[PDB]
């Protein structure tokens, strides 16, 4: 069950090169000593490209072997009775075997072969989630996508909480993987209630995770309750450095400490972003989105502050904040100007009856050009 | 069989279709700002550190 | 200090389940427990708490595992959880409705 | 010296700050924080800073 999702999340690590040449070397002793027991050969032809015979050799003996063994077994195992279980079992077992090698074609010829078979519901739902996993390990979303669809049509009938926490994680992945936060945040917050290792990443992973996406969705409040007041969080300390940052950033965020939010967020961005697999594409967008957050956030309080003061709060010079906020003015989310030769920052406040005037409008025009298009399309019949 | 009139006549007035003549003939750019930050903060911090 | 009340307890206790058996081990395992605790050792203090108990739940008829409750609640309240300190509160009110244990014990 | 007097004498102080902070703005509507300043006795600078945080 382990080796499963543990080959492809250390593998990660080495194949950056983003990451310190020096960091880069530690990570390949891990890696490499799991190549050769967990015999991960023909993938492994494919992961030399992108960064002794023998391995291949005991590959290609091991195969042999354990074909041979399992082969006749099976074989005997036909002229034998039960084909509902006791054959299902063998044939999962082969699946086993070929997800071992990293050959994601050769799995899901086997363990679909069980499914075929009339199985037990509890049973069907397992074997399913199996088939999923097995596109974590390369990290596709297409495959993923689609599977899971038909774990939701099992998943009440066998009707277990065991399995359905698994459902909820695998689907969090998912989520994590493509740059959408809004849905993960709502799983992965569950999953510190209840997680379940099988087959799926440590739960001291999930606890960092469950914190960066917190901060991206929850409003005041809610957000900083689900990603603080959780009992959990606090029993598991900061035994890693990684989970010490991104805590850090959010008792910065929440405590508006503004002097030490911009060296905790340099911080996560080294040890967080960049070691996840899943917040690798997303570092640009996520390490952005924060600085409008905070800046937002100082904004809203104050009728107008001065240039002087906002630099100094932050630690930054007054030029570097005034060409930081001016990528922050025109896509809005601010909501400001700068009164340049003053020197005085104005916030614009149309809060009111105003604003949800022009908000309504817009909803209205959208309505409208549906009605349109819908109108034209019947009226031709 | 009665659209297709209309398709082959649209396609004409257009010319073939240049959809595949131009291959045979031939805040998404914001660079990540962490590392530009990371030197700001830096500058800014020692001559205010030290003032 | 230290290294008088470690090296003291660990050797004790190898003496105490080799020489004799359980009846005086699981005693001197409540001593240990608090002196974990009193070092502000709260995960090592967390393991020998959970090693008793549930196993000598059908040996609970005691007043010495009402305090093996106690010394937990101490445990969670460092841990700095109120989800478990109210469970390990609750669970040494389940265990101190016997009317056995003496006054100091009732004070904690 | 003890853990509780202090935890809950932070508790104390916020809900003091709060009190007595909330009868001085009742009766304006575009105070100088320089008058609160005296009364409540924080510092100019502190006074605006709680201020934003509430």
């Amino acid at each position: 069950r382990v080796p499963n999702y543990e080959v492809s999340e250390k593998a990660f690590l080495l194949t950056q090169s983003k990451v310190s040449i020096e960091q880069r070397k530690e990570a390949a002793e891990f890696v490499l000593a799991k190549i050769k027991e967990e015999e991960m050969a023909p993938y492994y032809k494919y992961l030399c490209e992108e960064y002794d015979q023998e391995l291949y050799n005991e590959l290609c003996k091991k195969n042999e072997s354990k074909i041979k063994e399992l082969n006749e077994k099976i074989q005997k195992l036909e002229e034998d009775d039960e084909g509902e279980l006791e054959q299902a079992q063998a044939w999962i077992n082969l699946g086993e075997y070929y997800a071992q090698i990293g050959d994601k074609d050769n799995a899901e010829k086997t363990l679909g072969k069980s499914l075929s078979k009339a199985i037990s519901t509890g049973a069907k739902i397992d074997v399913m989630l199996t088939i999923a996993r097995l596109g974590f390990f390369y990290n596709d979303q297409l495959y993923v996508k689609e599977k899971l669809e038909a774990v939701n049509s099992m998943i009440e009938k066998g009707g277990d909480w065991e399995r359905r926490n698994r459902y909820k994680t695998y689907y969090g992945i998912h989520c994590l993987a493509v740059r959408n936060f809004k849905e993960a945040a709502k799983l992965l917050v569950d999953s510190l209630a209840t997680f379940t290792s099988i087959e799926l990443t440590s739960y001291e992973s999930i606890a960092t995770y469950a914190s960066v996406t917190g901060l991206f969705t929850l409003e005041r409040t809610d957000l900083k309750s689900k990603v603080i007041d959780s009992p959990e969080l606090l029993s598991l300390i900061s035994t890693t450095a990684a989970l010490q940052s991104i805590s850090s950033l959010t008792i910065s965020l929440y405590a508006s400490d503004y002097a030490s939010y911009f060296p905790y967020l340099l911080e996560t961005y080294a040890n967080v972003l960049i070691p996840c697999k899943y917040l690798n594409r997303h570092a640009d967008f996520f390490v952005r989105e924060m600085r409008r957050k905070v800046y937002a956030q100082l904004l809203e309080s104050y009728k107008t502050l001065s240039l002087k003061s906002m630099a100094s709060a932050f630690g930054v010079s007054v030029a570097f904040l005034d060409n930081d906020l001016g990528k922050f003015i025109p896509n809005k989310q601010l909501n400001c100007v700068i009164d340049r030769v003053n020197g005085i920052v104005e916030t614009n406040r149309p809060d009111n009856k105003n604003a949800q005037y022009h908000l309504l409008v817009k909803q209205g025009d959208g309505l409208l050009t549906k009605l349109q298009k819908y109108g034209a399309a019947v009226r031709l019949t | 069989t009665k659209k297709k009139n209309e398709e082959i006549n649209k396609k004409s007035l257009e010319e073939d279709d240049e959809f595949e003549d131009f291959p045979i003939d031939t805040d998404d750019v914001e660079v990540d700002d962490d590392f530009t930050n990371e030197l700001k903060a830096e500058l800014d911090r020692y001559k205010r550190e030290n003032q | 200090s230290l290294d008088d009340q470690i090296f003291v307890c660990e050797k004790s206790i190898e003496f105490a389940k080799r020489e004799k058996r359980v009846f005086l081990k699981h005693s001197l395992s409540i001593k240990l427990a608090t002196l974990h605790y009193q070092k502000k050792q709260y995960k090592d203090s967390l393991a020998l708490i959970n090693d008793l108990l549930r196993e000598f739940k059908k040996l609970d008829d005691k007043p010495s595992l009402v305090d093996v409750h106690l010394l937990e609640s101490k445990v969670y309240h460092k841990l700095r959880n109120l989800a478990k300190s109210k469970a390990s509160l609750t669970a040494a009110r389940t265990a101190a409705n016997s009317i056995y244990c003496p006054t100091q014990t009732v004070a904690e | 010296g003890d853990e509780l007097t202090r935890s809950h004498f932070n508790a104390l102080y916020d809900t003091l700050l709060e009190s007595n902070l909330c009868k001085i703005i009742e009766p304006f509507e575009c105070v100088e924080i320089s008058h609160i300043s005296k009364i409540i006795g924080l510092d100019t600078q502190q006074v605006e800073g709680k201020l934003s945080q509430m």
